[PDB]
């Protein structure tokens, strides 16, 4: 029983810390959407025009209610901040919509470990899934004009049928169009505390168009020049989760209950927040999502082609019989078909878009170390032995905060256990 | 499930 003379994998030791919370742009598994289906009022399109008609959608409103105080904040600050966009909101026609820059307005708009937790493991298997709506793909249909080798294209093609639907999609189009909008408000208005309504649109199961409104943002001030000149905002989202069941997660949110939907309780899930040219930019460009994952998509499907000397991309997708282990359950590591493996690719790549820091970057470039390291020593069966730096020491050095990179983590120990097991 | 793809690795030489 001396294995503790002998240097072999352990797992990454996490730290201890209170539980790590939320904190990403906007909401994901927990949003809410009011929305309309074949949008054709005057002037749809326009954002603020659309978002009053979603509101109308709703007749569910009540007193608004703090639930879930932010602890750090003046919470009936946030109040008057929802009730005030209630308010300027009830009016008679333009474009867009700076707010009066109330006392509780200019309020809002202006190391510790932490240690894992479910909500974000959660997260993530919600990200990967199929949604009734499509995200991507539109428009009226029309040729590929557009230069492309056969098979690259097969494969691109196969790869949208998997992903149009995926949650992960919906996520890429909400950073586009808010990031987006964003930007547009900071640079029109510079000294307005313009309302922002959180939007995206999709095409329904049935081939609707649809348009939907997540909740809004309120503007600070943005004379911006540098890149990284910050605009502080307040977010708030529409949920029916009530906060009190994880309110480690919520700890950088003031909670209101705001209404009843059809029959649940309807939450506004207030913070504040700030961005800069750089982030909105980064936003914005979440497709880039589709083209990563695609591309690890593909080398895959060349990897195996090329053993079986024949294309594979039509069988894979198609009969959908070739699989990989990527998931785990309480009987052990459990396979899926490259349609399931095309929208976890794509969900990593979107979280890790969400979740972009430097404890991220230092865990990633790390672990794949470890990583050729342990997979060597699986291949071969005498596959020697290995220096490691102060890999160890280098990766656990990462993992201080971050709730996604802490999952990452638990996932390479999940890895570990197996590939040598 | 838990989806964890970092479990590929058991299958997909890191490419």
């Amino acid at each position: 029983i001396e294995p503790f003379l002998k240097t072999t994998p352990r797992p990454l030791r996490l730290p201890n810390g209170p539980p790590c919370s939320q904190r990403s742009k906007f909401l994901l598994m927990d949003a809410l959407k009011l929305s309309i289906e074949d949008p054709s009022h005057e002037g749809e399109g326009i954002p603020l025009y659309d978002a009053i008609k979603c509101m109308r959608t709703f007749f569910g409103w009540k007193e608004p209610n703090v639930v879930k105080p932010h602890e750090k904040g003046i919470n009936p600050n946030y109040l008057l901040s929802w009730k005030q966009v209630l308010a300027e909101l009830q009016d008679i026609i333009p474009k867009t919509k700076n707010m009066k820059k109330t006392s509780q307005l200019k309020w809002a708009l202006g190391p510790e470990l932490r240690s894992l937790a479910s909500w974000i493991q959660n997260e993530f298997n919600k990200a990967c899934e199929l949604t009734d709506s499509s995200w991507i793909e539109l428009d009226e249909i029309g040729e590929d004009v557009a230069p492309i080798e056969h098979i690259a294209s097969m494969r691109r093609n196969y790869f949208t049928s998997e992903v149009s639907h995926c949650r992960a999609t919906e996520y890429i189009m909400k950073g586009v169009y808010i990031n987006t909008a964003l930007l547009n408000a900071s640079c029109a208005a510079m000294d307005d505390f313009q309302l922002i309504p959180m939007i995206s649109k999709c095409r329904t199961k049935e081939g609707r168009r649809k348009t939907n409104l997540y909740g809004f943002i309120i503007k600070g001030r943005s004379h911006l020049r540098n890149d990284t000149d910050v605009v502080n905002f307040v977010s708030m989202e529409f949920s029916l989760t009530d906060p009190r069941l994880e309110p480690h997660k919520w700890e950088k949110y003031c909670v209101l209950e705001i209404g009843d939907m059809l029959s649940r309780p309807m939450f506004l899930y207030v913070r504040t927040n700030g961005t800069s040219k750089i982030k909105m930019k980064w936003g914005m460009e979440m497709r880039r999502c589709l083209l990563q994952s695609l591309q690890q998509i593909e080398s895959m499907i060349e990897a195996e082609s090329s053993v079986k000397e024949k294309d594979m991309t039509k069988e894979f997708f198609e009969n959908k019989s070739e699989t990989w282990p990527i998931g785990e359950s309480p009987k052990g590591v459990e396979e899926s078909s490259i349609g399931k493996v095309c929208r976890t690719l794509l969900a990593k790549s979107v979280f890790n878009s969400l979740y972009a820091s430097p404890q991220l970057e230092g865990f990633s470039a790390e672990s794949r170390k470890l990583l050729l390291i342990v997979q060597a020593l699986r291949d071969n069966l005498e596959p020697g032995t290995f220096d490691l730096g102060g890999l160890y020491e280098a990766i656990e050095e990462c993992l201080i905060n971050d709730p996604w990179v802490l999952l990452n983590a638990s996932w390479f120990n999940s890895f570990l256990t197996h590939a040598l097991s | 499930m838990d989806v964890n793809p970092t479990l590929l690795f058991l299958k997909v030489p890191a490419q």
